[PDB]
């Protein structure tokens, strides 16, 4: 498969402005997972990073 | 309780 997704399980970590933040039982639609911690998606229309590790893809 | 470094942003 290919994670793509963010889905926050917590809070969002997103204390950036270039950032994204999320809450709990969110689905995010990441638009890059390549990266060793932090990758750049958006949610619904807001774009952002966000942290892969605070939250887990969504294989749909 | 994941922890997070934003020294790591995409860069």
């Amino acid at each position: 498969g290919r994670v793509r997704w963010a889905r926050a399980l917590y809070d969002f970590e997103a204390l950036e402005e270039d950032e994204l933040g999320f809450r709990s039982g969110e689905v995010v639609e990441v638009l890059d997972s390549s990266n060793p911690s932090w990758w750049t998606g958006r949610l619904h229309n807001k774009l952002g990073l966000f942290p892969a590790n605070y939250v887990a893809p969504m294989m749909r | 309780a994941p922890s997070i470094d934003r020294s790591t942003k995409p860069a």
